C-alpha cells in the first residue's frame, strides 16, 4: 500500500 | 521590496511547469540569499523542494524575509505569456498582497507586466534529516523520463532494484511485464551507480511521471534510495540551485 | 468564363483558413480586375474584406462580372486537399452553379480536380467610408498574434490605449491582470506608431484571435483606431491585395 | 528455441503500427526461413500478409516451426517502449506460451526486456492464387497516402479507373466531388502504370487509410487491380520481405 | 457592451 | 455493397 511521507518524516507544519 | 531579474526566463517557465502538475499552491520564502520553496502534495505522498540562489539572478534585491503564498496553477498560466527568450522579473512590495511579473521581449520594443494576487498559506514545517543513502544513481534526465514513461505503459508501479552490476526498474500489468536494466558506463549522458548495499523499493509511476516534468531543467538526474525511506529525485538548475523531489514508497 | 491560375496556391489555402473561422459563407465578386469578397459575421460584430488583383495570378480570365455564393467551410475543406506547393486554378462557367478547383502537384504527374456547388446568397451592401484614424500601429504579424493569444489567457476583452511613447494592450480576469506595452523601434520586425491624439478602446479578444488566423499571409499587420469607431486590422497579401478586418468596439 | 535479432528495430515498430489498426490478433508462423503472418480482419473485407526473411536479421535461429498466437494491440504497445534506434530481439522457447522482446539502447548502458503472454488462435486457411492483374500501378508511398487522405475528406469510397494515359481516383460527397489523376512519369518518386486493359473498381477509403499506415516501411507502393477481384496493395520492406494487403471491392 | 457594426456603418444590404 | 474476400477466395480456415 502507498505510504505517506508523514510515516517517514516528522512534520508539525 | 523584492526585485529578482532573471535573464534566462525559460528557467522560471520550466520550474513552474515542473511544479504545477504536482502541487497547486505553495509558499515562496524569499530572502537576501534567494528563493526557497517547499511543499507536499495534498496526499502527502511526495514533497518538492526548490532552491534558487540570488547569485543566479542578474539583479536581486530582497530587503526583508518574505513568505509569499502563491497559486502555482495561476502563476504557470501567466508564465505561459512569457517568451522563452524573455528576461523575467519578479517584483513585490514589503507587505505584498500581489506579485508582479515583468517580461522583457528580446526585441526591446515589447514589455509585458502581469500582476497576480497572493494568498494566505499555512506553510507547514517538515523535518527531513539529510542523510546518506544505500544507493545513488546518476543518469541522463531524458533517459530516466523515458524509463518512467515506458513502464507506465506496462503497470502503475515500478520496483527499483539495486545491486552489483546496475539498477533495474520493473513493472507488471495485464499486457505483460517488463524490466529495464541500467549498467554503469565507462557528466550528461553517462550512468554512475554507487551502491552501499542492495536495495529494492516499489514506487508509484504516477508521481515519478510528475517529477520528470522537470527534465528540461537539467541534462542529468540523480536518484537516491535506502530501504524503507523516501526516494529522492534531484535536478540541478545550472548555477541557480536545484529541484528535489521526495516520494514515499509503497508499503 | 472564369479562369484564375495561382502558382503559389498556399496563398489561397491561407486565405480560406483566415476566412472560415470568422464567416461560413460569402459572395466572391469576380471581374476582369480580380476578386473581391466582403462579408460580416452572423453577429455583425466584425466584417472582412478581401482583395485579390488579377495581376497577382499567372493566368486570369473573367469575361463578365460574377458573384459566386460560396460555402467557405466547404471550400476550405477542399483546399486542404491541395499541397502547399500546388498550383491552384479556380474555374467557373458564365452562369456558374458550380466552382471547379484544380490543383497541380509540383511533380507534374498528379493533377486533382474538385467541384463544389455554389449557393444563392443575399450579398448585403455595407457603406464603409474610408477615413483617417487617430492612431495607426504597424507591427510584426506574429507579435500581434502572440499579444492576442497571451491576453486571452487573462481576460475576454482587451483595452487598447494609445499615447505618446507607445500602445498598450490590457486585460483583466480572475487570475489577475496584464498589460503589454509596445514602443516604437529605431518593415517586417519593426514597430511604427503614428498618433494624432490619444485613443482608448475595448475589443473582444475572441474576434481578434480570429483575425490573427491571417498571420501566415504577411509578416506585418497594421491596426487603425479612432474613438467610437470600428477597429481595422489589415494584412497585405504580397503583390495580390489585402485582407482587412473591421471590429466594432465594446460599448 | 527461437531467436530473431533485428538491428534496425524501427522496422518492427513500423510493422506493428501498420498491423494493429487493421487486425488485433494474428498468428506469427515462425520457421528456419523467417516469419510469416497472414490474417483477415473481423469483417473479412481485407487480408494482410507479412513476410520477414531470416536473411534480414542480424541473428536468426528457429530450431522448429512455430505458430505463435499474438495480441497485436498488446505487442504494438510494448514496441512503443522501444527507441527507434534500438536493436530488437524476439525470443521464445520451443513450446512457448510467452514471447520475450529485448530492446538494446544505442547507448549500451540500457537494455529492456518485455514478456507478453501468447494466445491460442484458430489460424484459418485462405487460398489466394497468385495471378496476373489487368493493371499494376507503382508510385511513391507518400503520394498514395495523401491521395487516400484527401479523398477521405470528400467521400467514403473511391472509384479507381485505369486506362491509357493514367489512373484516376474519384470520390463524391455532400461537399462536392473530386478526382485525382496520375500519369506516368518519364524508383522512389516515379509513377509507372502497366495496363493490360481498362479497369474500374470501387473501394472503401476506411480500409485504404489503414493500409497507408505502412507508408514509413517503403518509399514506394504498388497497386494491382483486375475486374471483380480483390485489390492488392504492397509495400516492400527493404531486404526483409514485404507487407501485402488485399481488399474486397464494393459490389 | 459589445456593439455591432450597424451602429457604426450604414448597411441596407 | 461492400463485398467480403470469401466471395472472391476459398478459405476453410
Amino acid at each position: 500500500t502507498q505510504g505517506r511521507l508523514d510515516d517517514f518524516f516528522k512534520v508539525t507544519g | 521590496m523584492f526585485e529578482a531579474r532573471l535573464v534566462q526566463g525559460s528557467i522560471l517557465k520550466k520550474v513552474l511547469e515542473a511544479l504545477k502538475d504536482l502541487i497547486n499552491e505553495a509558499c515562496w520564502d524569499i530572502s537576501s540569499s534567494g528563493v526557497n520553496l517547499q511543499s507536499m502534495d495534498s496526499s502527502h505522498v511526495s514533497l518538492v523542494q526548490l532552491t534558487l540562489r540570488s547569485e543566479g539572478f542578474d539583479t536581486y534585491r530582497c530587503d526583508r524575509n518574505l513568505a509569499m503564498g502563491v497559486n502555482l496553477t495561476s502563476m504557470s498560466k501567466i508564465l505561459k505569456c512569457a517568451g522563452n527568450e524573455d528576461i523575467i522579473t519578479l517584483r513585490a512590495e514589503d507587505n505584498a498582497d500581489t506579485l508582479a511579473l515583468v517580461f522583457e521581449a528580446p526585441n526591446q520594443e515589447k514589455v509585458s507586466d502581469y500582476e497576480m494576487k497572493l494568498m494566505d498559506l499555512d506553510v507547514e514545517q517538515l523535518g527531513i534529516p539529510e542523510q546518506e543513502y544505500s544507493c545513488v544513481v546518476k543518469m541522463p534526465s531524458g533517459e530516466f523520463a523515458r524509463i518512467c514513461r515506458d513502464l507506465s505503459h506496462i503497470g502503475d508501479a515500478v520496483v527499483i532494484s539495486c545491486a552489483k552490476d546496475g539498477v533495474k526498474f520493473s513493472a507488471s500489468g495485464e499486457l505483460g511485464n517488463g524490466n529495464i536494466k541500467l549498467s554503469q558506463t565507462s557528466e550528461e549522458e553517462a550512468v554512475t551507480i554507487e551502491m552501499n548495499e542492495p536495495v529494492q523499493l516499489t514506487f508509484a509511476l504516477r508521481y515519478l511521471n510528475f517529477f520528470t516534468k522537470a527534465t528540461p531543467l537539467s541534462s542529468t538526474v540523480t536518484l537516491s534510495m535506502s530501504a524503507d525511506v523516501p526516494l529522492v529525485v534531484e535536478y540541478k538548475i545550472a548555477d541557480m540551485g536545484h529541484l528535489k523531489y521526495y516520494l514515499a514508497p509503497k508499503i
